């Protein structure tokens, strides 16, 4: 899924 | 006779959100950015600049930041765009709970458009 999660 | 918000449809039109955060973080997380799948808000930090705006929610797609189209962005470049957007950050967002729900386990969309996780 290429999933990633970032905090901004 | 109370009038509950929870039964009113969440607006699905795009909105403009302007966050003034100086040199601190915006206070939210994004998911997505696999091949043009979209960049979505997954989490808003309590008390952060995004929370204080009162105008973003989990399930919002970030369409653009400061005029930069992110509809087809990768997640890392989206994050870079957001972190480098400057002190005033102008987001165009659009609520897309069905598309968001693919990411979060056991989540679905109810009749008002709210995301429910069982």
């Amino acid at each position: 899924k290429n999933y990633k999660q970032f905090s901004v | 006779s109370p009038e509950f918000l929870g039964e009113e449809d969440i607006p699905r039109e795009p909105r403009r959100i302007v966050i003034h955060r100086g040199s601190t973080g915006l206070g939210f997380n994004i998911v997505g950015g696999e091949d043009g799948e979209g960049i979505f808000i997954s989490f808003i930090l309590a008390g952060g600049p995004a929370d204080l705006s009162g105008e973003l929610r989990k399930g919002d797609q970030i369409l653009s930041v400061n005029g930069v189209d992110l509809r087809n962005a990768s997640h890392e470049q989206a994050a870079i765009a957001l972190k480098n957007a400057g002190q005033t950050v102008t987001i165009i967002a659009q609520y897309k709970p069905e598309e968001y729900s693919r990411f979060e386990a056991n989540s679905r969309v109810d009749s008002s458009g709210r995301i429910v996780t069982d």
